[PDB]
């Protein structure tokens, strides 16, 4: 990530707020329902719509993605625990934090529309794939 | 590569109110800015340095209308994909080498693209209707690989 | 998947020296150990927790046995592999949510295994050759997602 | 990479040793002929078995490599000339990183029948994905 990038993330997901959980659940949803492969990483989960698991799990992803915006410039430390978590413990497939990424990225267009300009779309990209490396590592 | 009818009905709902002059090329300047090896393919088309220069650039508007005009074309005959890329498979992939990974990453530069100008309509399941519209056209598009 | 009569009989006579109760475990075992993901679909073959225990887990090596007759059953007809895999693509893809990335990456497994089984013989010919034919594996596999 | 992943990276390639050139161009070869695509990338050169220029560009593949062995701590300064030429100039797709990764695997597995254990495929794996970041970044 530029210095350009990690401005216009800032400023991007500054716009999320308490919209957090909303905005990951939905994003969340879309994974499920678009690539319905992803599901297997969630049998232990009641994933139909309105979903309490999915929202209380949707603030958690939300709200970690806020915390790496807060350490951009080292988000192996600020996401340790949780690259643990989805490379050794869960070995999540690298293919689905693509998959999840895009929806994301969808969801955050669907919503702010005025902030997912061309060159913040390509900024939120790359962190997003930052975020998805250090998770998989 | 098949859709039920809410799949369809999702589908059709939404594509009846795409401006269809300028989402393929707002599709398309993505695609170059989000993923800039893509640029490799359009060295013809001027100047790309900079997001603005790309999203001005006529060239990317024109092909853009195109590339949309391709996607109209596969909605319209969704059980025949591979009948109605078939030519457009010979071009990408004989004659211009284009690795059909790209073709994934165009579809879902699309689904932003849709996002972006429809807001809340555009929900999770209208969304999932419309993955499985883009995918079964980089399929078809990817046909002359298999 | 069309190998000519050259690329043919090269695959073949490789092929006619593969240890089959061995290098399909080989391979399954190598896809599990390089892509640990993909273990989460053998949670039933027990410990999967380290290369060793991997590599010489019996249930690994009884089912690579069957993926690897799988390969030999396509080789047999390799232009119509839907009349091997059909049935294989609705278990992968409708039944167990395989990704189908990952029928590529065994491919190359076991493309590398054949390489370190066969040394020189392994040539960039045959090889080639094999690629196109775990490539029209993998697409066979994955019909039931397009 | 781990510690262990280095470990084995520079085993690895210690056994490699003065046969990196070699393998270089070896791979170069089943890319070309495996994946033909890729060919585009060279239109100045004679892709023929036996190519000189083949050869000498394995060789150079081959000491770049060596050199990001060398320095596996700090492979984006080690690597920096090749991200601007590759990413920039020439526009490679992330696709054929892959493909020519998957061709320097087959090539080590072909010539190093004991080093090319399940252990140290998946380290020299992980190493050309790192590789391959650098020069796509
Ligand atoms: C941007 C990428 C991601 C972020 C930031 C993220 C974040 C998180 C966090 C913070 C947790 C901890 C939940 C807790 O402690 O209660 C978690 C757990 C989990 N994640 Fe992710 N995740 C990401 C991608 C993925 C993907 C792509 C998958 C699979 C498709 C996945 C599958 C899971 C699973 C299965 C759990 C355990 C849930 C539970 O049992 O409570 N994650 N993730
Ligand atoms: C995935 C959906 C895609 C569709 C429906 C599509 C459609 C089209 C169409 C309709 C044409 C015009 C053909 C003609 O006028 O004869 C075209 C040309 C072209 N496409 Fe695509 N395309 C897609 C993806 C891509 C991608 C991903 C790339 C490269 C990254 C690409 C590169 C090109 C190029 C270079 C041309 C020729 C440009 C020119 O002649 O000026 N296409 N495509
Ligand atoms: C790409 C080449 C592949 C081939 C040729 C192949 C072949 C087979 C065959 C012949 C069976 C036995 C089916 C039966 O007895 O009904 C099977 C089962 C299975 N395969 Fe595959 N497979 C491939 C890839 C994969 C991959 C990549 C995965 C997971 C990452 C996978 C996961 C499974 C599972 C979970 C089963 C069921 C095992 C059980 O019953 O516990 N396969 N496959
Ligand atoms: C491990 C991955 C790779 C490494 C270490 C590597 C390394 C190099 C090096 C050292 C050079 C010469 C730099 C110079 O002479 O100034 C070079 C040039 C080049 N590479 Fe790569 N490369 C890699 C992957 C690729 C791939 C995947 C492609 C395309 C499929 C590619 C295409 C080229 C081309 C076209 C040139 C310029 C050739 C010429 O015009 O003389 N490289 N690379």
């Amino acid at each position: 990530l530029s210095p350009a990038d990690k401005t216009n993330v800032k400023a991007a997901w500054g716009k999320v707020g308490a919209h957090a959980g909303e905005y990951g659940a939905e994003a969340l949803e879309r994974m499920f329902l678009s690539f319905p492969t992803t599901k297997t990483y969630f049998p232990h989960f009641d994933l139909s719509h309105g979903s309490a698991q999915v929202k209380g799990h949707g603030k958690k992803v939300a709200d970690a993605l806020t915390n790496a915006v807060a350490h951009v410039d080292d988000m192996p430390n600020a996401l340790s625990a949780l690259s643990d978590l989805h490379a050794h413990k869960l070995r999540v497939d690298p293919v689905n934090f693509k998959l999840l990424s895009h929806c994301l990225l969808v969801t955050l267009a669907a919503h702010l529309p005025a902030e997912f300009t061309p060159a913040v779309h390509a900024s939120l990209d790359k962190f997003l794939a930052s975020v998805s490396t250090v998770l998989t590592s | 590569v098949h859709l039920t009818p809410e799949e369809k009905s999702a589908v059709t709902a939404l594509w009846g109110k795409v401006n269809v002059d300028e989402v393929g090329g707002e599709a398309l300047g993505r695609l170059l800015v989000v993923y800039p090896w893509t640029q490799r393919f359009f060295e013809s088309f001027g100047d790309l340095s900079t997001p603005d220069a790309v999203m001005g650039n006529p060239k990317v508007k024109a092909h853009g209308k195109k590339v949309l005009g391709a996607f109209s074309d596969g909605l319209a005959h969704l059980d025949n994909l591979k009948g109605t890329f078939a030519t457009l498979s010979e071009l990408h992939c004989d004659k211009l080498h284009v690795d059909p990974e790209n073709f994934r990453l165009l579809g879902n530069v699309l689904v932003c693209v849709l996002a972006h100008h429809f807001g809340k309509e555009f929900t999770p399941p209208v969304q999932a209707a419309y993955q499985k519209v883009v995918a079964g056209v980089a399929n078809a598009l990817a046909h002359k690989y298999h």
